[PDB]
C-alpha cells in the first residue's frame, strides 16, 4: 500500500504568531519531495533545526522538540536533560549548609467529577 | 506572598483540574452531537422520521436509530467509568496527603513537597484540593574535611548524633544538616573498640567535661 | 494547515503544541489492467439458444471456460423477461473475471420460476433442482411459447 | 490508529457511509491521543526527578564497594550499563517504531502506526546514571535539594543509624560488608544471566500491546454477514444500493471491533498509569532517601536502592540488612 501515515501540526498559540510546522511520522521524507529535518519519527519541515540545546517545551518525539525563538521563527532540537554539574566527590571531604531557606509548593489535585445523569 | 503574585501571572498551573472539567464538557458535547448522526437512516430526526413513514418501515428506521444512539451511551458511560476511577485513585491518594502531610509530619522525601517537610496548608478549589506544601531547603553549603572517628586515648570516638567536620585545624562535631559546630566533648560522643580496625582515622583530643571541675576543685 | 487545524479544533484560536490532522496518504499515478491475453469469443449462442433444452430431471450443464465473455451483449437484450443475478451486480459483470462458468439449461412452466431463486423451496426446488443457499451467479428466464 | 484506513480505507464510498455514523472515528483518536500523552507523563513523571544531570568522579574509591555492574560503561556506543544492558536482551521488544522502509509491517500497513517515545533509551539511561551517581556520592541530599557530597563509608553509617544499628558496627566490619554486598551484586548478574521469567511482568505487558493489536487485525478476515470480508471484492461486485447494505454491515463490524480495542487500551493505560505513580512513589522514596516503610524497599530493613532501566520499565535493586545469626539471651 502507498506510503502513508499521520500528520501533525507543530504551533505556538495563535495569539503569538501564525507559522506553524508540520510533522509527517513515520515518514523516510526523501517521498515527500531547506527547512526538510529527518528526525528519527518522521520528517519535520517548516522549522530550523540548530545544535543548541534547551529545555523541552513542545514535544515532537525520539529526542526531538520544538520551541518559537527569535526573526522569530520555530526550532527544532535535541533536548538538554538538564544542567550539567559535577559532585567534587572525594574521601575525606564533606558540604554542610549554612543557611537555609523555607519554601512554598504548590500541589493541586482533582477531588470529584460533576455529577451527572 | 509569591504564590499570591504566582496564581494571580499564570493559568496553567490548574491545568490537571481544568483538564478534568473540560472532558466532563467535551464528552458531554459530543453526547449531544451524536443527535444530528443519522446512523444510516433517511433521517436523524425523530419526528421527521414519524411523519413520513407508516409503522412497518419506521420500525425499520427506529431500530437503526436506536442502536446508533444505545451504542453512542455505551461509550459514554464506559468513559464515565473509567475516568471515575481514575478520580477515584486520585481522590484516595490526595486523601492520604491530606491524612499524613497536614494532620502530621512526613518522612517520606517528596510526598509533600520537594525538600524536607514542615508542614502543610490545605485549600479548596473548584472540584480540587491544593496543598500548600511548606519545607526546608539547605541553602548555602561549605566545604570541610571529616574523618570517621577519632583517635583519643588508644579507643574510638564516635558522634551520639552528627558528623565531625574540620576547617582545616580543629575538630568539631556538627549536625548533619545544618553548620553548628561544637568542641569534641565526651558527653556528644561515644567510645566502642579500639583504633586500629576503623579505616581513616584521624588523632585528635576529646574534651572531658569532669575533668576541668576535678581540677578546679583539686586546686582548692 | 494552519486553517485546517482551526477546522480540526472548531476554535477560532488554537493553544500551543502539537496536533494530529487528517492524515496524508500519496494518490495513485494511474491504473494498470491485467487479465488473460486470450481472445476467442464464448460461444454464448448455442447455449443460451438452443433448437431444443434438457427436461429437469436431467436438466442440461455446459461447462464454460477458456472463453471471453460479453455479458453486456445479454444484459441489453430486451427477449429475457427474468435476470436476476443473486451473488453479483447485472451490470458490473463486465469488470468481473471469473475462474469458471456453469451454465444450467432446463425447460418448466410458467408459475415455476419463483421456485429457481436461490434458497426457495417448491416441488421442482426439492425433487429434481435445487440451488445452493450461498448459491451466486445469475437466472435467466424466458417464454418459450412460440418455439 | 486512522479509523477511516482501519475501517475500510482507500475507498471513497467509504468515507461517505461512514460519516453518517457521527464522530466515533474522532473521539476513538482523541482516546488513542491522551493514552498516547499519558505514557510520556509517567515517564518523566518516574525518571525525571532531577533537574541536574550528575556524573561519576574518576576516581573510584567508594570505601571497597564495587558498582562497576551498575555505573554506566563509556566502551558501548550507549552509555547504557552492564545490567541494564542484560535487562535490555531479556525483554524481547517488537515494534519499536524507527522508521519503515513480518508481523509489524503487517500490523502498520493497516493504519496502526506506532509513534516513538519522546525519551528515548539514551536519555533515560543518562536520567538512570545521575539518579545513581547522586544516590552514590551525596548521600539523600541531593533529593532535599543540592547536590552534598559526602564519603561513602559515613553515608552507609547514616543507613545503619537509620536502620537502628550504631555507625560503630559498619566500621568495626567494613571490609567484610563491603565484600558481602560486591557478592551480592554478582549473584544477581547471574541471576538475570540464568533465568528469563524474572522480567515477566515487563513482558507481560509487551505481549498483550502485540496481541491486542494482532487481533484488531484479525478482525478485518471476518465477514460479519456480509458475502466478502474485503472491501475491494464487494465494490467489485455490486452495486451502490446493495453495495451500501454491505458496507454498513462491514463498517458496524470493524467499528465495534474499534470500540473493543480502544476500550481495552484505556484499561490497560489505567493499569500502566497506577504502576508508574508507584513506581515513582518508590523512585522518590527508595531511591533519594530512606524509608522507615517495612518491606516497601526490599524484604528487610532498608540501607538504600539503585534504579536500572529497562524496556518500557523501571528495575531497583533494593539493598537491604537481614539480621542473620540469632542466639537466646535472658532478659528483664
Ligand atoms: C541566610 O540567607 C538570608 C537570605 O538573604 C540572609 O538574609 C539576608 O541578609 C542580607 C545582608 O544583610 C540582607 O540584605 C537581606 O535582606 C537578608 N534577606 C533575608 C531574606 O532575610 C541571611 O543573612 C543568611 N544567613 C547567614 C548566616 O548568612
Ligand atoms: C577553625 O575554627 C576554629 C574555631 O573557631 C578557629 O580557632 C579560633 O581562632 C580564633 C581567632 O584567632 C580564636 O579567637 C579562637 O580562640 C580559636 N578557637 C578555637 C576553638 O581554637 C580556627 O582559627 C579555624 N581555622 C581556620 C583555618 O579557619
Ligand atoms: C596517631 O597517634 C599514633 C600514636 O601516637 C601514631 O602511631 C604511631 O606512629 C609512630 C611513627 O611512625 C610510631 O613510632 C608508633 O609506633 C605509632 N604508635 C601507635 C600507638 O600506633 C599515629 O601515626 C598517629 N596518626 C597520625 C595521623 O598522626
Ligand atoms: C438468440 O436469439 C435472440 C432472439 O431474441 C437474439 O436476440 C436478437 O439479436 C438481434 C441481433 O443480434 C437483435 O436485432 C434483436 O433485437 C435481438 N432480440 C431481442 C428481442 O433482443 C440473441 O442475440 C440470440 N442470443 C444469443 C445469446 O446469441
Ligand atoms: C570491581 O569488579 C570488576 C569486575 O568484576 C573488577 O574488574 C575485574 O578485575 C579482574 C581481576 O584482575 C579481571 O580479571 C577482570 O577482567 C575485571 N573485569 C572487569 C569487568 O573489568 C574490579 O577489579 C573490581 N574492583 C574492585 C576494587 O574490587
Ligand atoms: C494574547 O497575548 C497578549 C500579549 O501577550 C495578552 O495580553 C493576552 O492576554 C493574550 N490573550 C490570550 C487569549 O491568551
Ligand atoms: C531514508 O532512506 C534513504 C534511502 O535508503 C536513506 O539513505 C536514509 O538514511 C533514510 N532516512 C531515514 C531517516 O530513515
Ligand atoms: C551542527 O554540527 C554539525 C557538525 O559539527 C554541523 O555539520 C552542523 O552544520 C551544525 N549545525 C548547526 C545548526 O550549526
Ligand atoms: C568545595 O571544593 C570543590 C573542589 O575544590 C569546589 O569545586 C567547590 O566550589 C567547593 N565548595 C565550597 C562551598 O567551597
Ligand atoms: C583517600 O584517598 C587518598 C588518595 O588515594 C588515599 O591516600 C587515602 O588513604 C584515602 N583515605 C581513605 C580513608 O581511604
Ligand atoms: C533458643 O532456645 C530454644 C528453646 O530451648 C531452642 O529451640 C533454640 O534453638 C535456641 N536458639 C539458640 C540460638 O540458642
Amino acid at each position: 500500500p502507498c506510503s502513508f501515515g499521520g500528520v501533525s501540526v507543530i504551533t505556538p498559540g495563535t495569539n503569538t504568531s501564525n507559522q506553524v510546522a508540520v510533522l509527517y511520522q513515520g515518514v523516510n521524507c526523501t517521498e515527500v519531495p531547506s527547512n526538510v529535518f529527518q528526525t528519527r519519527a518522521g520528517c519535520l519541515i517548516g522549522a530550523e533545526h540548530v545544535n543548541n540545546s534547551y529545555e523541552c517545551d513542545i514535544p515532537i518525539g525520539a529526542g526531538i522538540c520544538a520551541s518559537y525563538q527569535t526573526s522569530q521563527s520555530i526550532i527544532a532540537y535535541t533536548m538538554s536533560l538538564g544542567a550539567e554539574n559535577s559532585v567534587a566527590y572525594s574521601n575525606n571531604s564533606i558540604a554542610i549548609p549554612t543557611n537555609f531557606t523555607i519554601s512554598v509548593t504548590t500541589e493541586i489535585l482533582p477531588v470529584s467529577m460533576t455529577k451527572t445523569s | 506572598g509569591k504564590i499570591q503574585d504566582s496564581l494571580s501571572s499564570t493559568a496553567s498551573a490548574l491545568g490537571k483540574l481544568q483538564n478534568v472539567v473540560n472532558q466532563n464538557a467535551q464528552a458531554l458535547n459530543t453526547l449531544v452531537k451524536q443527535l444530528s448522526s443519522n446512523f444510516g437512516a433517511i433521517s436523524s430526526v425523530l419526528n421527521d422520521i414519524l411523519s413520513r413513514l407508516d409503522k412497518v418501515e419506521a420500525e425499520v428506521q427506529i431500530d437503526r436509530l436506536i442502536t446508533g444512539r444505545l451504542q453512542s451511551l455505551q461509550t459514554y458511560v464506559t468513559q464515565q467509568l473509567i475516568r471515575a476511577a481514575e478520580i477515584r485513585a486520585s481522590a484516595n491518594l490526595a486523601a492520604t496527603k491530606m491524612s499524613e502531610c497536614v494532620l502530621g509530619q512526613s518522612k517520606r522525601v517528596d510526598f509533600c513537597g520537594k525538600g524536607y517537610h514542615l508542614m502543610s496548608f490545605p485549600q479548596s478549589a473548584p472540584h480540587g484540593v491544593v496543598f500548600l506544601h511548606v519545607t526546608y531547603v539547605p541553602a548555602q553549603e561549605k566545604n570541610f574535611t571529616t574523618a570517621p572517628a577519632i583517635c583519643h586515648d588508644g579507643k574510638a570516638h564516635f558522634p551520639r548524633e552528627g558528623v565531625f567536620v574540620s576547617n582545616g585545624t580543629h575538630w568539631f562535631v556538627t549536625q548533619r544538616n545544618f553548620y553548628e559546630p561544637q568542641i569534641i566533648t565526651t558527653d556528644n560522643t561515644f567510645v566502642s573498640g579500639n583504633c586500629d580496625v576503623v579505616i581513616g582515622i584521624v588523632n585528635n583530643t576529646v574534651y572531658d567535661p569532669l575533668q576541668p571541675e576535678l581540677d578546679s576543685f583539686k586546686e582548692e | 494547515p494552519l486553517s485546517e487545524t482551526k477546522c480540526t479544533l472548531k476554535s477560532f484560536t488554537v493553544e500551543k503544541g502539537i496536533y494530529q490532522t487528517s492524515n496524508f496518504r500519496v494518490q495513485p499515478t494511474e491504473s494498470i489492467v491485467r487479465f488473460p491475453n486470450i481472445t476467442n469469443l464464448c460461444p454464448f449462442g448455442e447455449v443460451f439458444n438452443a433448437t431444443r433444452f434438457a427436461s429437469v430431471y436431467a436438466w442440461n450443464r455446459k461447462r464454460i471456460s477458456n472463453c471471453v465473455a460479453d455479458y453486456s451483449v445479454l444484459y441489453n437484450s430486451a427477449s429475457f423477461s427474468t435476470f436476476k443475478c443473486y451473488g453479483v451486480s447485472p451490470t458490473k459483470l463486465n469488470d468481473l473475471c471469473f475462474t469458471n462458468v456453469y451454465a444450467d439449461s432446463f425447460v418448466i412452466r410458467g408459475d415455476e420460476v419463483r421456485q429457481i431463486a436461490p434458497g426457495q423451496t417448491g416441488k421442482i426446488a426439492d425433487y429434481n433442482y435445487k440451488l445452493p443457499d450461498d448459491f451466486t451467479g445469475c437466472v435467466i428466464a424466458w417464454n418459450s411459447n412460440n418455439l | 490508529v486512522d479509523c477511516t484506513m482501519y475501517i475500510c480505507g482507500d475507498s471513497t464510498e467509504c468515507s461517505n457511509l461512514l460519516l453518517q455514523y457521527g464522530s466515533f472515528c474522532t473521539q476513538l483518536n482523541r482516546a488513542l491521543t491522551g493514552i498516547a500523552v499519558e505514557q510520556d507523563k509517567n515517564t518523566q513523571e518516574v525518571f525525571a526527578q532531577v533537574k541536574q544531570i550528575y556524573k561519576t568522579p574518576p576516581i573510584k574509591d567508594f570505601g571497597g564497594f564495587n558498582f562497576s555492574q551498575i555505573l554506566p560503561d563509556p566502551s558501548k556506543p550507549s552509555k547504557r550499563s552492564f545490567i541494564e544492558d542484560l535487562l535490555f536482551n531479556k525483554v524481547t521488544l517488537a515494534d519499536a517504531g524507527f522508521i519503515k522502509q513480518d508481523l509489524i509491517c503487517a500490523q502498520k500497513f493497516n493504519g496502526l502506526t506506532v509513534l516513538p517515545p519522546l525519551l528515548t533509551d539514551e536519555m533515560i539511561a543518562q536520567y538512570t546514571s545521575a539518579l545513581l551517581a547522586g544516590t552514590i556520592t551525596s548521600g539523600w541530599t541531593f533529593g532535599a535539594g543540592a547536590a552534598l557530597q559526602i564519603p561513602f563509608a559515613m553515608q552507609m553509617a547514616y543507613r545503619f543509624n537509620g536502620i537502628g544499628v550504631t555507625q560503630n558496627v559498619l566500621y568495626e566490619n567494613q571490609k567484610l560488608i563491603a565484600n558481602q554486598f560486591n557478592s551480592a551484586i554478582g549473584k544477581i548478574q547471574d541471576s538475570l544471566s540464568s533465568t528469563a521469567s524474572a522480567l515477566g511482568k515487563l513482558q507481560n505487558v509487551v505481549n498483550q500491546n502485540a496481541q491486542a493489536l494482532n487481533t484488531l487485525v484479525k478482525q478485518l478476515s471476518s465477514n460479519f454477514g456480509a458475502i466478502s470480508s474485503v472491501l475491494n471484492d464487494i465494490l467489485s461486485r455490486l452495486d451502490k444500493v446493495e453495495a451500501e447494505v454491505q458496507i454498513d454491515r462491514l463498517i458496524t463490524g470493524r467499528l465495534q471491533s474499534l470500540q473493543t480495542y480502544v476500550t481495552q487500551q484505556l484499561i490497560r493505560a489505567a493499569e500502566i498509569r497506577a504502576s508508574a505513580n508507584l513506581a515513582a512513589t518508590k523512585m522518590s522514596e527508595c531511591v533519594l532517601g530512606q524509608s522507615k516503610r517495612v518491606d516497601f524497599c526490599g524484604k528487610g530493613y532498608h540501607l538504600m536502592s539503585f534504579p536500572q532501566s529497562a524496556p518500557h520499565g523501571v528495575v531497583f535493586l533494593h539493598v537491604t540488612y537481614v539480621p542473620a545469626q540469632e542466639k537466646n539471651f535472658t532478659t528483664a
